[PDB]
């Protein structure tokens, strides 16, 4: 019954209104980017199926689809890399093994938790499949989709509740103990996780270790998701602030993440927007307020945000910045009255009834930006060749012209006023009328029309 | 009392098309209630559809079409306790229609009109076609051959197919009519 | 009158009919009758106050009546809610209409506005 | 409106005959008149408190006009079963068309749905 | 509709008088009105408790009241049956027709259906 | 309840005529009842004729007529409660019919002709009549013509007398119109 | 009549549309039923005077058939406020105009008038 | 309550035949129920039909047809509370139909067509008659010459049976008219 | 009131849509084989008959038609073999008497068993004549016929209470004591219904005797159903996999049994057809859960079930196979979802409302298949010139022109009207429109041409 909030229903409408096309098997997918138009990748899809999971039943339907699609892209319980199409300058497919492969996993049971049998039934059939696969070996797999598998393992065993899963994760967390930046950041989310479930101190000592430790946008949301995962709000925060600074984002519709700033491609690189849309969420859900929940934010040059605490019922954003500049910062909320304060002078903002905005002018030194909803004494306020005489007359003479010589032609009435009808219709194509003078003899000409058939 | 809806809307639907709501009505005694589907750009400007009572259970199943701009707010209405609205971004169908005639299986007749000039191209059609419709049947001639003619333009790149229905709604009440004419005194 | 209700019936399965969508209205239903023996049942109440024992059995017939009274009431609520159905699944039908959807809307809710007020004046 | 029963009825029995089936309705049944001895029977609830004795004999007016109204009342009940019957018949008559029958079963349960509300309206 | 009702019992006349069967329908009864002697011995039951005598003669006017609705509810009665006399009359002279009988049975027994569906309002 | 005949049947009857039986039923409170003698050739091939309500006494005169079968059941049927039937044997009417046309006393003119030759006989002669009606007359010529035909075609072997009924009802109601036009409002 | 009642709104609905302003009449409300629990806690009034204690529950029927009586009214209330409503919408919108206000209010009024008699014949 | 079936439905019935179904109801307290049979190929196609009141025992008898698809779903509905459906498997009727003209006894005119060509044979068969009948008798000669031309299309391997219910059907409700204009007032 | 399941359904369907013909005197009846066309069989009536015993009154008219047959196909009370066509290039049928009668005997009292009261007076006159006849010798007779005898007397007892039968069925029991595969069969299932009646230790020894003793299908459904009445659940199963080898098998309707795979004439042979239909419902009845019902199994090559025990709440399916390969089992059940098990491998399903379906590969060695209905945190899935634009523009052209010429030749108005219905259903005979726009405009027509007749 819950519905999507905006910036994840902006994110998959950009993504589904630009990146959806038809697979060559036949059910629609997601392809790689918006220039090869060839790969169709699986782990992509999943990808998706993670952004979307937590509101599923509103995109029922292209849901249904890339099910299907991953349903015909598995050969027994692992999944394949690409569905390329042929350069043209019966399967045609590569049957490598898909990398992150345990990231559809993670996707497919965190669909399950929320419903959809069908992705709960599909995830546990390709744990046991990849988990026999890795008991094969060891660990000489994917590391990030080992992680990734951990993190499915305990959602799996926390919605179905089969004891051989809790099992099954210690043995593999002994496996991510035995051994880039994204493949360090799913490891601390995976640590984090661990810890989470059965609360041993060895996973934290990790999980710290990575946090000490620490261009291609996606590493970047994998940092932002790791630091969420820790509860580190400076490194979380600039990790995600590094996400938006290459963002492009309308109000009404469109959320796009660019691949690369720098890069000449920027494009939308569908492996990186359901990360994006994820790094989000998770972002909003775990360390904004109830009712403020910043989304968006337009920083020029590298300024990246540090800090965002609920402090008691005012909202703080520690925020550091290059060569002054303006920051635009955008926040979901409900509340059409409160105020911000930039430092200390009292900026204006602007509020629509569910998204406020607001475009101050920065310091270069570290500043602070407050935030207190529903406020006493309130400071900052809300605010943000023929002419038509001539056409309106080319109308006239039009719709006599063409009522004359309806009558010229058929000597009844009805089609007479019938000809008004449709002389109104072809004045008001032609807009050579406002639409009120038009509506108002249109309907007119309807009940005249049917007073004058009665009338024969 | 409370409404709450029982199935999820689907965000991003096709331009024209048409989706089922479950709503679900709080404190409702054990009576029908009334209820209105305010569905339009903007909270300002809704356009009201989906008259009807509720069950006595107190859920009512109602169909929501999507109009074709990229925001459109969507807002079950009690019709005098509270209500509420949901946001949904449908996807935008371009002004200018392509229509392709399919010949001999590969060729294709494919065109496009600019807006105006489909508009005015099919209600001079329509006229014609009334007109000989007329003179041939009659009043009735009127609408059979008004079906006809949209039949023949939907074919083309030309007037869109809702129109049908307002014909189809006018020949509905004229029928009605007969039959009571031969049921009672 | 009855023939303006046929009228709007008609009107409603013929509009529904043409719409590719062959419904027809279902036959309303008749609250249960009050038997003889559940009358006699509900008028056993009998006391015994300290001047002596004393039953209302003899008044079997006025609760009789009183089941016969809200039998009649049941079925005018049953028929009220068959037609306020009929209501729904009329405007249910028409609201799919793209963009004349407010237009033949209220010229189809007037139409359903004249039964609803025919079920009014039943209810009186 | 009788008129409009007595068109529904003759539509229905015309109908009949054209499928080669000579079936003529029923006369409806009259719920029993309630007799004098049965009222004074009724109320000869005689009782004995400590302050005396006493017996409803007076009050048998009273009853006999509530036997009358449950009459009424039965006999509503008795002609509602017989044009129920009526209407299952007819359309168990209609139902057998093998291909046209859902549209003819539309308009036909439509002018019986006519008939049913007139016997609702008489029920009230 | 007390034009249909002549209309049916002159249709009913004219067909008897046409088979040579002159026979005219006899006016219907009116039960006996009641007398204010007769609601005064009604309301003559005097009880004496321990706590004293009472009577009720000073509820004469409401059961003279009663009375008469006994003979509103006798009267329609008697009505009913005179009708259902003339239902019986009409259709035993109709059912002499060697052949032809079932089918114009049908015909007049729907007429006399009409007949009697206005008997059944005028119950109500 | 259980029902009786009050009046023995007559068993072997002619032809085509009819015969009352007095059937009384049993706990009848005080109320009229309905009937009806369903009467035909075999218990399962019964034509209904004979409606109407019974007396209060409990006890309802009716008629009933026998068909050109050897053996016929006539049902008397409470129409809800029991019923019972009885079986006659009405004598056989010869298809063939036999007419002699007296002229001068002792002379007469003895004819029998094929029921088809007959029948179809008499149909054209109707046509031939209601259409002479309908020049002279009119529409009630139709119906004046029509008895004239079938009384003249009685008189010879021709189209049987029932069917004189079927226009006899059919004026009937006709002249019920009439004075129902000239009564009321 | 319903019929003048529906000629009435669909001039108002009529009139509203060729002002450019689409708003269609919203369905009537209907009164709560009384569901049969609650009748059995209204007379749940039971009382001990020193001739001992006693109970109206056998008065249940006649407290439900009560309970019927006021839906009923309260029904025919909810009707009246919302053709009310109509009949302010009506004229909310047809006050606007600038100098033919009067006259024309004058007949619509007259027409809306018509409605509010039909409505106060409703009442009784 | 529950429903249930007191006559074992015919399984492999001919192909557009009818069966009687015995269906009686459970927790009927002394009132007639509504019901409904959706009949058709798959539950979730189901088409209508027979309408109708059970009796006051609680039992209803219905009829059913029987559609030209190799699985048909019979579905009792009580119309609000419980119900059930059953499978039939109908004998299928093969799309051509041969009809052979006997004339001299022993030799047959056997032929078949495709149902295309015998619809629009059929179908201009009716035109001609239905206009023949219009220049003749006139609107009642379009009902009286459509059954006949539709007769004689039977008789020939043409459309099918069924199609002369629907003019069976509105000559009734025509009838059912006159009759009403010669009773009231 | 009971209604027959699908597999008895789609035998008898097959069989009667098939195997139905006119009889030389004139009741309709089953004939032998499809080639042969002449002989009519009254002991394979009978054979049908007991078939459809227990669901008889939904096929009252051919159980009725049969009947008939029966009652003059019998002399006094022994039934005749065959009923001939002559063969080209008043009776005419041999008089010899009828082999297997006592399974006529069986088959009516089976019959009078479930009603038809006709059935079972039938059976008591030829049980009667039959037994006089058996007492005029002794043993003399067809020894699977005196089998059929003594399981018809027990029936008789059982459902008609005569004391006689008892006596009978005794003596009865010492001749089937005093004496191939279809007998041993036979005398076996007529063993254990003495052992159920009587409960004497001699008749178990003598059904253990005949097990321990253990092409042309029909033997192979004898067997079944005596080791059904055995309770052995290897060889029932082992049979009924033999019976199951070849027959074919459609979803909806057909369920045929061949005669015979390996030879040339497959065909379906009446004789053993009811005798698999019997078979199937005997093992379904006893064998299989009260909900999960196997009946049709397909088994390449020489594979066959060979266990089938309802552990528990789950169903276990003990099978061998030879050459790997895959069989496919159709189980008849309500439920949707539920899981089975292969190995442990948890492949997938098909399962419709009504029929599940499991296709699975199986190892060469024996192979256990587990399937758990209604499970929790279930795995296993539900997963399974001219052209259009130039019909539809001569269709338009088309309707145009035959309304024109209408109303050219005649020119009212009405006929105008009803030649456009007609055109409607003319274009609709030629496919030129699809079904929508020509049911619109033919609605439209018919009550636009009921306005004009109303409107002249």
């Amino acid at each position: 019954v819950s519905l999507p909030p905006l910036y994840v229903e902006d994110a998959v409408n950009a993504e589904i209104q630009q990146l959806w096309s038809k697979s060559p098997t036949g059910v629609y997918a997601f392809h790689e980017a918006p220039s090869v138009n060839n790969s169709f990748w699986p782990d992509d899809n999943a990808k998706f199926l993670e952004s979307i999971a937590p509101w599923w039943q509103s995109y029922s339907s292209y849901v249904n689809s890339t099910l299907q699609f991953l349903q015909q892209s598995d050969v027994n319980g692992l999944f394949i890399k690409r569905f390329e199409y042929p350069l043209n300058p019966w399967w045609e497919a590569v049957w490598g093994e898909n990398y992150y492969e345990g990231e559809i996993i993670y996707a497919l049971a965190l669909l399950g938790k929320y419903g959809n049998s069908q992705a709960l039934q599909m995830a546990q059939q390709a744990w046991l499949s990849y988990y026999n696969q890795l008991k094969a070996y060891n660990g000489a797999t994917y590391t990030s989709s080992l992680a990734r598998f951990i993190m499915a393992t305990i959602l799996l065993y926390n919605i179905t509740g089969n004891t051989q899963y809790s099992n099954a994760y210690t043995q593999l967390a002994n496996w991510l103990l035995q051994y880039f930046l994204d493949i360090s950041a799913m490891a601390g989310q995976a640590m984090m996780a661990l810890y989470a479930v059965t609360k041993n101190i060895t996973y934290l000592l990790d999980a710290q270790l990575v946090m000490n430790a620490i261009y291609y946008t996606y590493k970047s949301e994998l940092v932002s998701e790791f630091g969420d995962a820790i509860g580190n709000n400076t490194l979380a925060s600039l990790a995600i602030s590094r996400v938006w600074q290459r963002t492009s984002y309308t109000y009404p519709t469109s959320y796009i993440y660019y691949v690369a700033r720098y890069g000449s491609g920027l494009q939308m690189n569908s492996e990186t927007q359901p990360w994006g849309d994820v790094a989000t969420q998770f972002y909003v859900n775990t360390w904004s307020p109830s009712n403020l929940d910043l989304f968006w934010a337009s920083l020029p040059n590298n300024n990246y945000i540090t800090n965002q605490t609920w402090n008691g019922t005012a909202l703080f954003i520690h925020l550091y910045a290059y060569q002054q500049s303006q920051v635009q910062l955008i926040f979901l909320t409900t509340t059409v009255n409160f105020n911000v304060l930039v430092n200390g002078n009292y900026t204006n903002y602007e509020a629509n009834h569910q998204i406020m905005q607001i475009a101050p002018t920065l310091e270069p030194g570290p500043n602070t930006i407050i935030i207190i909803p529903n406020p006493k004494n309130q400071v900052s306020q809300n605010t943000n060749t023929l002419t038509q005489n001539e056409l309106m007359l080319l109308g006239f003479v039009i719709y006599f012209v063409i009522i004359m010589v309806t009558y010229g032609v058929s000597r009844n009435k009805t089609i007479t006023v019938l000809s008004s009808i449709v002389a109104v219709a072809i004045v008001y194509a032609l807009a050579l009328w406002p639409t009120y003078m038009a509506f108002i003899l249109g309907a007119v000409g309807f009940f005249m029309l049917f007073y004058s058939i009665s009338r024969r | 009392g409370t409404i709450s809806l029982l199935s999820t809307p689907p965000v991003n639907p096709p331009a024209y098309s048409y989706f089922y709501i479950e709503f679900q009505f709080l404190p409702t005694n054990n009576t029908p209630q009334p209820y209105a589907i305010f569905v339009g750009p903007n909270p300002n400007n809704l356009t009201e559809v989906a008259e009807g009572y509720t069950l006595s259970n107190g859920t009512g199943y109602a169909r929501v079409p999507v109009i074709n701009a990229q925001t459109e707010y969507v807002d079950i209405v009690w019709v005098n306790q509270n209500y509420t609205m949901f946001e949904i971004f449908p996807q935008i169908q371009n002004a200018t229609t392509t229509v392709t005639l399919s010949a001999n299986n590969n060729q294709g007749f494919s065109f496009s009109l600019p807006t105006w000039v489909s508009w005015v191209i099919g209600a001079v059609l329509m006229l014609i076609f009334m007109g000989v419709g007329w003179k041939f049947m009659g009043p009735a001639g009127l609408a059979i051959f008004g079906i006809f003619g949209l039949f023949i333009a939907m074919f083309f790149g030309l007037l869109p197919s809702y129109l049908m229905y307002v014909i189809l709604f006018i020949v509905a009440i004229v029928g009605a009519r007969i039959l009571t004419k031969q049921l009672g005194g | 009158g009855t023939k303006i209700i046929i009228n709007v019936i008609f009107f409603d399965i013929i509009l529904a009919l043409l719409m590719m969508s062959f419904a027809s209205i279902q036959p309303p239903s008749i609250a249960n009758p009050p038997t003889v023996a559940q009358a006699q049942a509900q008028a056993n109440i009998t006391w015994n106050l300290t001047v002596g024992s004393i039953n209302w059995e003899w008044l079997w017939p006025v609760f009789y009546f009183v089941d016969w009274l809200i039998w009649i009431v049941t079925t005018i609520f049953a028929v009220v809610a068959f037609i306020f159905n009929v209501f729904t699944t009329s405007l249910s039908l028409l609201a799919s209409v793209p963009i004349v959807g407010p237009f033949l809307l209220m010229f189809a809710v007037i139409i359903n506005f004249v039964l609803i007020w025919e079920v009014v004046k039943l209810i009186r």
